[PDB]
Order: C-alpha cells, then structure tokens, then sequence
RNA sequence: CCAUCUAAGGCUAAAUACCGGCACGAGACCGAUAGUCAACAAGUACCGUAAGGGAAAGUUGAAAAGAACUUUGAAGAGAGAGUUCAAGAGGGCGUGAAACCGUUAAGAGGUAAACGGGUGGGGUCCGCGCAGUCCGCCCGGAGGAUUCAACCCGGCGGCG
RNA sequence: ACCGCCCCCCGGCCGGCGACCGGCCGCCGCCGGGCGCAUUUCCACCGCGGCGGUGCGCCGCGACCGGCUCCGGGACGGCU
RNA sequence: CUAACACGUGCGCGAGUCGGGGGCUCGCACGAAAGCCGCCGUGGCGCAAUGAAGGUGAAGGCCGGCGUCGCCGGCCGAGGUGGGAUCCCGAGGCCUUCCAGUCCGCCGAGGGCGCACCACCGGCCCGUCUCGCCCGCCGCGCCGG
RNA sequence: AGCCGGGCGUGGAAUGCGAGUGCCUAGUGGGCCACUUUUGGUAAGCAGAACUGGCGCUGCGGGAUGAACCGAACGCCGGGU
RNA sequence: CCCAUACCCGGCCGUCGCUGGCAGUCGGCAGAGCGAGAAAGAGAGUGGCGCGGACGCUACGCCGCGACGAGUAGGAGGGCCGCUGCGGUGAGCCUUGAAGCCUAGGGCGCGG
C-alpha cells in the first residue's frame, strides 16, 4: 500500500500525428531522427507541430508573415511555419521571403515568387539548415476561430462579452429579458 | 426505412485528386506487382501502343 | 522528383516503334492512399439500391 | 458505421451506460423546451439571456430586396479591378486615374477601413460613408455617385 | 497532360485545375540522412546498452 | 520513390499473409521471406535473390540492374551456379561484397544458398 | 396626387403526382420462429349470431430403382432376401443438436447435490516412444572423381 | 498595338540522369569453353578422436560461485 | 434511422468555398454509376457591426509652411508595458614536442529581435447621456457635418 | 498617480513536489455507521446537526458468527518477517 | 513461537514515466568508441601474405531503465475475439470429400 493518486497518472500529450497520410509521416520519421539526435530543440519544437492537429495548426497570413519578418534584426532569414501560407490581398508590396511551410496556397506562392523569394517544404529546410540557424518560427492566430467566441464565463451573467448559441440574429432573437434594463433585469 | 442515406457526395477537387494518385501509382512497378498483377515480362509498364 | 522521362510507344507486334512520347505530369503527383480509399469507399455507395 | 459506436462496446453491461439509480426513462423533464420558466429557467437566464419577452416594432410585409445593400471596404477596394490596372495607373506619368465601379462588381456602398495605396482613384458607387470619402480625398482622387 | 495539366500549365480541358501540390518534394529518407550536411550536424550515436 | 512506395505498400500488399500471430511477405526476390523494408524485393533499386534452380540440382542469383527500373522484363539479370557448397558459397559472397552490391543481404543470401543446396541433396 | 389591373361568363396540352391495375427490369435486402398473414389445396382450415378474428404446414433419392420372394404372427409389427454410392436416405424419409429417456462399460455412494485450491489413485487415448539429438571446423585411416589455383577466349554486371 | 502566362526553334549558362542514359576507356566480380592434371580441389565412409554451439528418452545425485535470508560458535574493544 | 445543433478529430481548397438543383455526355451489363459545365455560383455560409427604427458604419504617428499656426505640403506608417518557446550576437572557452600562426566546428557571461498566448493601458465603429464651439451650401432651414 | 532611464542577485524560514490553462462530458442529486461535540425525546438498532474516517464501490488476517470494529487495502508466484 | 493478498528480496504479466536509445549495417574505397564527476573538437591544416567479419530495422519496429497495478454507477483505449453481406486480394481450399454436428484425443491464448 502506497499514498498516492493516479488520477493525473498519464499525460495526454500526442505522440504522433493522428492523420494517415504517408508524406507527414515521412516528415515525422525524418525531424524525429533530428530531435533525438541533434541538441537544437528547434527540431524538438518542429516536430512537436507536426503532431499537432489542424485546429493547432492555424493558416498564417502574408500580411502576417511580412509583418512578423519586417521587424529589426531578422532579415534574410527563413520564416519557418508549420501550418498553411494562405495569400492576403489587402496588401500591394510583398518583398522576397524564404518561406517554409507544409503547403502553401497557389496564389501566395505566385506572389512570391513574383516577388521574387523562393518557397521550401521541411525536407529541403533539413538539408538546408539540420539545426535550424537563420530561421523565424512563426505560427498562426490560434484563438482566430470563431468557436472562441462562445467561450469562456457564460452569457446572462454580469460582465460576460460571451456570444450566445442563437440560430438568428435578429430583433426578435434573445434581446428582452436578460439584455433590458426595460424588461426585467439587465446583467 | 426506405430514407436512409444512400448516397455520398465528394468534393470535386478530392475526387481529381484521387483519381491523380492512382495514375501516378500505376507507373510503379512495385506497387502495380503488389496488387497482385503479373507483369514480370511487360517490357515497360506504362505501356502505350499506337491508335491501330 | 521533376524529371519527365521519355516514354516509348510499343508496336502491335509487341517490339518498340522509333516514337516515344515524354512522360505526363499526372504520373509524378503525389501518392494518398488516404485520399483514394475516403474517396472510393464513399462514391462506391452512389450505385446502392434502397432496401426496407 | 455501426462497428465504430459506442452501442458495440456496451454489450454485456445490464444499465447500457445509463445508471442503476436513474433509469433511462422516456421524458424525465418534458419534451421539448418545456419548463423554460419554471423548472429550466436557471439553464435559460444563464445561456440564453433575453429569450422571454417582446421588443422592437412589427414589419408585416418585409422584403429583403428593398434593403438589400452589399458593402465593400477601402482595403479591398483595389481588388475589383486587375493588377494591370492598377501598376500601368501606378507608372503612368499623365497624372490619369483609373475608374472603379463597385455597383458592376456587386456593391452598393462604399465603407473605409483599411489603409489605401498613394495613388488616383476614381470610385463610383451608390453610397459612401464619411470615412471613405476622406480616405480618398486625402489619397486624391474622386467619389462618384451612381443611381 | 491536357486533361489534367503539368506543373506549370493548368489544365486546358477542365475550367480551372492543376496538379496538388507536393508536401515533400525528395521523398528520399535514406539521402536525407546519408548527405553530409546533416550528418556534419549530429551528436555521436550512444549504442551500448546499460542493463540492470 | 522507395520510402514512399514501402509505406504505401508496408500493409497493403497481395504478398502479405498475416496468422497465427505472424507476418510474411511472398514477392520472389525477398531474402528470409519476411515483411520488413530491407528484405522488401521490390521496393528498393538493388535487390539480391537466390532461387533453386530449373533444373534439380544448381542455385540460380539474381540481381537487380540500375538502368531499367521502369521496365520490368529487362531488369533483373540471372546467373546459375552449378557447383559445391564452398565454391557457391564463396561466389555469392564475393558478388555480394567487391560489387557493393546492397551489403546488408550478404549473410542472409549465404544462407538461403545454403538452405537451397541442402534441401537439393538427396535424403536419407 | 400617383402606380397597376378590369371582378361578378367559358375552354386550354407540357413540365407535376401515383403503396390500386397490366407487363417488365433490378438489389451491398430476408432466407421457412426470417421475408407479405400467406414459398405448401391461405384470407384456407378453424372461432364468433354478427361486425370481425385467422393459423400450422418446404427438403427421400441422380433415377422409384418405393423393398419381388421365404418365414412367425389375426394383424400392427419383425427376421432373412433385394435396390442404391448410401436404407448410417424406407413414403412427415437431407443434415439430425440440446433438454429428456433406455441399455452397455467404468467408477463411486450415511451430513442433498454441485463448486474453488492442492495432490494422490485408476482409466481411454497419444508420443506412431523404448538404447536417445544434430550442426559446423579440424586430426587420423580407408576410398572415388576429369579436380584446384594461375592464364586465354567470349558474354554479362557493378563502380569510376 | 501593349502586358502576363504557356508550347515550339535556336543560342549561353546552372543542376540532375539514384522516381529519368548510350558509346569509349580503366578497375573489379560472375558465368560458359579450353588451358591446367593431382603434396591442389571436391564427394562419401570409419574413429566410441578433438574444439565450439544446442540439447539430454525418462528418473536422479554431487561440487563450487553469486544473491537473499534464519541461526550457531569464537575472539577484541569503549563508556563503565 | 432521419433532421437540427454543439464540440473534438481526418481530408481538399483557402478570403473564399460548395453543384446538392439543372444541363451536356451515342441513355441503359456493371451504369440509377462516373466525367464535364465556369457567362449554369442563381444561391447558401463566410468576408461588418450596431440600433426598436429612421440610419450610421471600424487607426493614426513625426518635420517644413503664421507654438499667442488659421491652414497647405514633406513625410512615416496600423499602437504601448510586462511575461514569453524558438532564433541573432557574443566577453570569455573547447589540449598534448615545443614555438609562430591559421581554418573549421562545438561552449558560453551578457545582450538583442521577439511567434502564439495571457494580463493590463491606450485607440477606432454603432446606440445613449453631459458640455461646448466651429464648419458647408443648388435650395442658409425645426438643414447637414 | 502614471510614465521613462539607471543601480543593486547572499533568489532573503523549514520540509516536500513539475506547473499552468482550455474545451466537451457521463453518472449522481433516497444514504448509513463510528470516537469526539451536540438538539428533541424517559428512552430507542428513534428523529436532527458539526468535524474526521469509513461502508456504500472492498476483497484479505483477527473479533466463533457479522455491510461499519482492530490490523491492513489487492496483478500471478517462491523465500523471509 | 504461529500467520494476511501488509513489509523486505527474487521471477513473470501489464500500465505509466524517462515526450529514454537505435537510420552507425559509417568494412582492403574499412578501421569497429562516444558510461565518462566536471558546458564544450579521438578537429583540419601553415611557419621557427591469407579477400575475411553473427543477429538487426514489420521505425505503426526493436531495445534499456525506474515506479506502480482495488473497484459499483460511469468514461476511454486495444482486440491476429466473434456473426452476416459488399469491393479488392490469396495462380486460396474442396466429391482423393465443403458446410454443419459429436468426441475419455494433441495443443495455443490471461481472456473473448
Ligand atoms: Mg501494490
Ligand atoms: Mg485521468
Ligand atoms: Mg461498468
Ligand atoms: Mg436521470
Ligand atoms: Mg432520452
Ligand atoms: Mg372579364
Ligand atoms: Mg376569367
Ligand atoms: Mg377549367
Ligand atoms: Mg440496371
Ligand atoms: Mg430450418
Ligand atoms: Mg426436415
Ligand atoms: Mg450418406
Ligand atoms: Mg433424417
Ligand atoms: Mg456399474
Ligand atoms: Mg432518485
Ligand atoms: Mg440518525
Ligand atoms: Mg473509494
Ligand atoms: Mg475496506
Ligand atoms: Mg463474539
Ligand atoms: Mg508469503
Ligand atoms: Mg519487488
Ligand atoms: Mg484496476
Ligand atoms: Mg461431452
């Protein structure tokens, strides 16, 4: 006998990619190899992204991308993201990038490539550079989907900016009762 | 019930796409002897032979 | 890769003719095996009659 | 598929996942959204605030159409047109600036938002917002109103 | 390759398509462990055994 | 490429017989008859088999050219050996050696050989 | 002030619907307690004054070749004989389970029986057991081969 | 007319031909035939021969080594 | 089992996405499938919110021109603080006859640029309240900003 | 009070230990017992509370027997205590 | 002195943790290491005969160390557990005997 709880016993954490696809899982032997056998935990970090689902591996903007890279000190070096570069048409100049990204959307890579930058997919980006030096690793906004509205401190309840689940916005939509001062109670 | 659902429908883009992966396939010599096809003696396996 | 071998056209006769076609780009897409069976087991229930 | 579901792996278990104490019996609580102000209403004032109640005027005979009135924002405002456009209006040296017509690509009402590219723009639109006119008149260029 | 395009053309016959694009490009582990570059950049590989 | 069709081909193939809490892989040119990436004889561009020959009594070698990988009938080249144990054994191993020829099989092509040459010798 | 029609008379195919009817085609359906109630002399037998209610029930064998003839018995029913690949298919006859029963063999028996753990004893069968494994590399002895290395010719392959 | 993209021809580079080669030369290996002719090479048998590996048909015993335990017999010393 | 909704997961495309309805494919073993439409994206969802409604509808920061600037240009551009995986730099430091003297790679005080995300402070849009002044004109008004 | 910039690391009690955070969510909403405290009751294997631990959901050694007591909580085994 | 499923030592199964190790099978074209108290190079350079060497690695694999293992209601994972039909595949099986049924026979798996 032996005073102890197992309760939080076994992590949750993944181990590996849920998906089924065979060129992910390629990648997932190569960067694992390089983890295990190279001390830059950029690898470490790659690789745990790489398992990541794809909700945890939100699209990254070019807006975002040249923003991120347009700061003091990291220039001509690689932008290293793990999700999707998706295109940003509300912005005219794009200056010459060298991007690394699972995929990247048809109109992003002309764009880039236009402009001039040149776009790498993480085999090369092992050959290139195995520990990873000269490289900005960017991500996405993960809290941009919209269910992140929903959460958090319930509606109905006082200072709760928290959208309710309504199948219509209207007037005639959860507006009378607990939003009125007029009707009853305003929270 | 007779209004079970049947039918499925499948993204364009999804459906080229698999039909992409198995042209693709088809030109592997192992992949096409693993399913089974005998093809020792084909003298290359995308075979084409004139419109006679 | 990105190399388009070339491809030689097979005579009737089972020996090769002087033509030869290069390779198609469809051949070098890549392989999903994922992506063909979600897509072959859900069309492959398109061709279903109902049963009650 | 029925092999995947929960219902496979509870066979042998006499409850089927759903107690011993409280059975699963057909309407515990009622059917529907019965009870919302009786026996519901802490679950309906805690998610659903404002459910109960009237506000507002009627409208009999609404119809959509007459309000229909899509909008577009300055940031977008160049994508209306081809990229061709807007680099020969950007090196064109005779000072000429392109003309953008939102109401043939779809849009009624012109709203300022995002930043514009320093150059002549001659947008013709049904309507404008104070902001946007600005926007362009500070870029210099043009509002056109359109019927 | 008409019907389904090349790399750099789109495809002429259907409305607008191309081939999906590659993941991973040298889909060759064995080099991309046995090139020098990488190899250069590794610890030495611990491989005796401590049992018990 | 070889990685790629491997994975694609690890659990899928019509070679697979899988019982008896057991795996084996039945493609000809595939050493020690089992499911594994280095014995797998079609995926890979060098391959090493060792057969019984046509005739009762030999062991037939084959081994995998580099040219034509896309053309299955002119790929693989076949040399019959027709001798005693230790000079067929000495043979199959200098060709798996000073050709550094996929060196990793030489021990199991030695004892396929051997296998073969014995089953070939009549029994008591 | 504008806008738009001309009521209180009439006709008109096509696109649309179809668990009845005639004639068809098909199925990731059921396979005789299932599928229609109904695979069969089924809305039949049968029940109720009536409205109405409403079953059970498929399979010898390739071919009846469906057991001539003798014998005991009043007969049912048997013993021989015969057909058949098979009567270990004999007219509700393919296969033929369990519950339950008869008989034969073995074992046991005064705390109802049965059960878990640990042994012991006796059995039916199995090892096709009953002089005990094989495998290299040597050493020694008795043998026998068209025999090794090195070269020449030709072909093939790998690498540069 | 202009611009973008793509196909084709020619010219010049870069890279690959290990998802995609031909000729020449060199090295190596293999195979077929002669050369080779038995202190070489090979095949089969015998020894209760040796070394190494795995096991004994069944039933048993002993020895030493190590781990963990229970106990016994000696002797020495300190505060005392 | 069908429909709806929510969330988590896998795949395709991505500021877009989706032919489900229809049509073209010599209708018809499979095939009642599959392919195609792109000037068949009508349309749905998303890209803008807020107000009961009339309606309105999403940054700005520096210098020269009249600080006690009216007001035109030159610009620069979508905040700030704290914490922040990674990356950059790098005082110093990693050996053997000595000695001069390198190359390449690893270490590392401190110092940078700081992803996502959290907290906080500002800013902008719509409704509403308080205060107060100014500006525009085809119609100078119970006008508009 | 808010801002900037600068300087101070002997990380300022002991002991122990990775921590924070977000979604979706079943069952439950009849309880009972014991030391101590305690209300009603003559009292009760009665009725009602507070703290802690149990039983319920739990087998094992002991109390001959036993939901709660004493010891002790459990993978299949050998030895020792 | 006696003994519990408690405690100590040992074996075995499984779970969890180390988000541990292994692509280095680098071989006459070679040189067999990264267990060792001390953050980092068996660093590169310039001047004073016999042809030979086990296993491995279904990387969804294999291997090494520790700790732990009660369970109703309930939740989750893995089933090379099982039943029926469909698309593939086994140059599968079968009148020299399939399905089904019976068995004091030989076995496997913790179990289905
Ligand atoms: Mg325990
Ligand atoms: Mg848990
Ligand atoms: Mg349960
Ligand atoms: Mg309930
Ligand atoms: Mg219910
Ligand atoms: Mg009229
Ligand atoms: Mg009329
Ligand atoms: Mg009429
Ligand atoms: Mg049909
Ligand atoms: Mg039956
Ligand atoms: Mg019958
Ligand atoms: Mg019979
Ligand atoms: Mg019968
Ligand atoms: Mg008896
Ligand atoms: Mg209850
Ligand atoms: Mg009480
Ligand atoms: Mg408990
Ligand atoms: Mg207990
Ligand atoms: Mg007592
Ligand atoms: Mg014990
Ligand atoms: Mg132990
Ligand atoms: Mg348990
Ligand atoms: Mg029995």
């Amino acid at each position: 006998g032996v005073d102890i709880r197992h309760n939080k016993d076994r992590k949750v954490r993944r181990k590996e990619p849920k998906s089924q696809d065979i060129y992910l899982r390629l990648l997932v032997k190569l960067y694992r190899f390089l983890a295990r056998r190279t001390n830059s935990t950029f690898n470490q970090v790659v690789l745990k992204r790489l398992f990541m689902s794809r909700t945890n591996r939100p699209p990254l903007s070019l807006s975002r991308m040249i923003r991120k890279m347009k700061l003091p000190g990291r220039e001509n070096k690689t932008a290293v993201v793990v999700g999707t570069v998706t295109d940003d048409v509300r912005v005219q100049e794009v200056p010459k990038l060298k991007v690394c990204a699972l995929r990247v959307t048809s109109r992003a890579r002309s764009r880039i490539l236009k402009a001039g930058g040149k776009i790498l997919t993480f085999d090369q980006l092992a050959l290139d550079s195995p520990k990873g030096r000269g490289t900005v690793l960017l991500s996405g906004p993960r809290k941009g989907r919209e269910v992140y509205r929903h959460f958090g401190k319930a509606p109905g309840t006082p200072h709760s900016h928290t959208k309710p689940y309504v199948r219509s916005k209207g007037r005639k939509f959860e507006r009378a009762r607990g939003r009125r001062a007029s009707r009853g109670y305003k929270n | 019930k007779t209004w079970r659902r049947w039918h499925r429908r499948v993204n364009t883009t999804q459906k080229r796409y698999a039909i992409c992966s198995a042209l693709a396939a088809s030109a592997l010599p192992a992949l096409v002897m693993s399913k089974g096809h005998r093809i020792e003696e084909v003298p290359e396996l995308p075979l084409v032979v004139e419109d006679k | 890769a990105c190399a388009r071998p070339l491809i030689s056209v097979y005579s009737e006769k089972g020996e090769s003719s002087g033509k030869n076609v290069t390779l198609p780009a469809v051949f070098k897409a890549p392989i999903r095996p994922d992506i063909v069976n979600f897509v072959h087991t859900n069309l492959r229930k398109n061709n279903r009659q109902p049963y009650a | 598929p029925s092999r995947l579901r929960k219902t496979r792996k509870l066979r042998g278990h006499v409850s089927h996942g759903h107690g011993r104490i409280g059975k699963h019996r057909k309407h515990p609580g009622g059917r529907g959204n019965a009870g919302g102000m009786h026996h519901h209403r802490i679950n309906f004032d805690k998610y659903h605030p404002g459910y109960f109640g009237k506000v507002g005027m009627r409208h009999y005979h609404l119809k959509r159409n007459q309000s229909f009135c899509p909008t577009v924002n300055l940031d977008k405002l160049w994508t209306l047109v081809s990229e061709q456009t807007r680099v020969n209006a950007a090196k064109n040296k005779t000072g000429a600036a392109p003309i953008i017509d939102v109401v043939r690509s779809g849009y009624y009402k012109v709203l300022g938002k995002g930043k514009l590219p320093k150059q002549p723009v001659i947008v013709k639109a049904k309507f404008f917002s104070r902001r946007a006119e600005e926007k362009i008149k500070g870029v210099g260029g043009a509002c056109v109103l359109v019927a | 390759d008409d019907l389904y395009g090349t790399w750099r053309k789109a495809a002429s016959l259907k409305s607008n398509y191309n081939l999906p694009m590659h993941k991973m490009l040298n889909t060759d582990l064995s080099r991309i462990l046995k090139s020098p570059e990488i190899q250069r950049a590794l610890r030495a590989p611990r491989k005796k055994i401590h049992r018990r | 490429s070889a990685h790629l069709q491997w994975m694609v081909v690890r659990n899928c193939s019509s070679f697979l017989i899988k019982r008896n809490k057991q795996t084996y892989s039945t493609e000809p040119n595939n050493l020690k008859a089992r499911n594994s990436f280095r014995y797998n004889g079609l995926i890979h561009r060098k391959t090493v088999g060792v057969e019984p020959a046509a005739d009762g009594k030999g062991v037939v070698v084959v081994m995998k050219r580099r040219s034509g990988q896309r053309k299955p009938a002119t790929s693989y080249v076949r040399t019959t050996i027709n001798k005693n144990a230790r000079a067929t054994l000495s043979s199959i191993r200098h060709m798996i050696r000073k050709n550094k020829y996929h060196p990793d099989l030489r021990m199991a092509a030695i004892r396929r050989a051997s296998a073969i040459l014995r089953s070939q010798k009549p029994v008591m």
